[PDB]
């Protein structure tokens, strides 16, 4: 749609095969009748090398293209379950350690109800 | 086999039928029906950021 | 002595640490990250640690705010919640050991009720419902705001690839004739 | 054997620098272009870093049927994805009210000690 | 060694009725391809 050397819309588009890559015809020409090389990569390229069958084609729309879809409907599913994973190792993780202190402090809750009834029970005997 | 005889596979148009006040494996079609909504409303929000200009350069 | 425009930084300074011991003292879950109130459900949870129950109700009740708040006496608890973190803290690898092997308990657990479930199913309908309302309307939405916009440019796209199948036909009977 | 974000056998695979973690090539450019970091230790990472390090062809059966293979198939994953979603919803949820409870606690523990105080006075009297 | 393709804004249509689409069409015109 573009022509890599100059920027404009190419009236007539030739590929060269030493680097893909679509040119302009006369602006090409004139690259190779200066030296003999394609202006991307610097390979050499001449000007037969240069170049503008009975199976019909129709436009790429929305079978091939159904396939590429359902992989980015999946490859993005698959990183939502990452999103997922990584906050589940978290809560979890978060949740050892709130349980592991809620069973250590309360068979202190446990002891402090013995120790204050108990001293109530010892003063008001006395 | 398929074209001789003009018919085609039949696709699953279940997630369509489901109804409520049914049994376990519908509860499993109805979920599937979430699941495919909240995919469906991130499939339109894609298109409405995208705008036309993503049809105007095709 | 001649202070000018300190004892308004230093009121603002001191409006600044009080509001920092009220934000930090008020609650410890509810400030860090994140429920309908239910007086039933208190009642019927009576009957569980059967002291413990009850006080962790009403503290969720309190600061939550068929409700009714009472009591914001509760929490000046900024130094005496230090020395109780602190107290606790002295009383509590083979611990790390004990809290791994107890999570893959609970995550077995976890993942056994969740296996047999796929009264609850009307209300998981109901949450779809409520999906169904909510994205297809903004679907409909979202499609006609396209459509208004779209399928004039796809009458420009499709009677453009109509242009190639015919551009196709006219190129096969003259490279024939050719 | 398996890739470190979506679990598929790669077909791909490149491996991360920062971290040792054998990813996919599409899954984490896509990550990398999100935010400039590696999804396991966090650490800044580019698609530069990555290097790019089996394969036994599935023979499913002896057409028709593979295509509502494939429809069951998307049904379950879909099903699958959500149910790993409400249980993390609930987990999280079920560890909000043990974090009330573990503060609620430690108040009343508060005026437990008050009560061994005012009792720790009257014996000494 | 891009194109865009803008999808339907319609797009379990791509699981059920796109997909049979392609199907059908790729099965009647090599059909119809033989019998030509």
């Amino acid at each position: 749609m573009l022509c890599a050397i100059s920027g404009k819309v190419p009236r007539r588009p030739v590929l060269s095969p030493k680097s893909r890559t679509i040119f302009e015809k006369s602006l090409l020409e004139q690259y190779v009748k200066d030296t003999g090389n394609d202006p991307i990569t610097n390979e050499p390229l001449s000007i037969e090398e240069i170049v503008e069958s009975a199976q019909q084609a129709s436009l790429t729309e929305s079978i091939p293209n159904l396939l590429t879809s359902l992989q980015n409907e999946w490859d993005a599913i698959m990183l939502e379950n990452f999103k997922l994973r990584s906050t589940l190792d978290s809560l979890t993780k978060k949740l050892s350690t709130v349980m592991y202190e809620r069973d250590a402090a309360k068979l202190v809750a446990a002891q402090l109800l013995m120790e204050k009834n108990e001293d109530s029970k010892d003063l008001p005997k006395s | 086999a398929l074209y001789t005889e003009y018919l085609k596979q039949r696709n699953n148009k279940k997630r369509r039928t489901p109804d409520f006040n049914d049994d376990d494996d519908t509860l499993f079609l109805e979920e599937y029906r979430r699941k495919y909504p909240r995919i469906d409303t991130s499939r339109y929000i894609p298109n409405e950021s995208s705008e036309v200009s993503l049809l105007g350069i095709v | 002595l001649t202070p000018k425009e300190l004892l308004p930084h230093d009121s603002g300074q001191e409006d600044n640490e009080r509001s920092n011991i009220k934000s930090g003292k008020q609650l410890k879950s509810r400030i860090r990250k994140f429920f309908a109130s239910l007086p039933s459900p208190k009642n019927d949870f009576e009957i569980l640690s059967e002291d413990e129950k009850e006080e962790d109700a009403e503290i969720a009740e309190y600061e939550k705010e068929e409700d009714n708040f009472i009591e914001p006496p509760s929490q000046d608890a900024p130094r005496v919640s230090l020395v109780a973190v602190p107290l606790a803290y002295s009383t509590l690898k083979n611990n790390p050991q004990s809290a791994i092997d107890n999570k893959y308990n609970l995550l077995v657990a976890n993942a056994i009720n969740k296996e047999p479930h796929m009264e609850s199913r009307m209300q998981h309908i109901t949450q779809g419902r409520t999906s169904m309302k909510i994205q297809f309307k903004t679907a409909m939405p979202p499609t006609e705001v396209l459509l208004e916009s779209i399928q004039s440019k796809v009458e420009s796209i499709e009677q453009l690839q109509r242009k190639l199948q015919h551009v196709q036909p006219l190129e096969q009977q003259n490279n024939e004739m050719c």
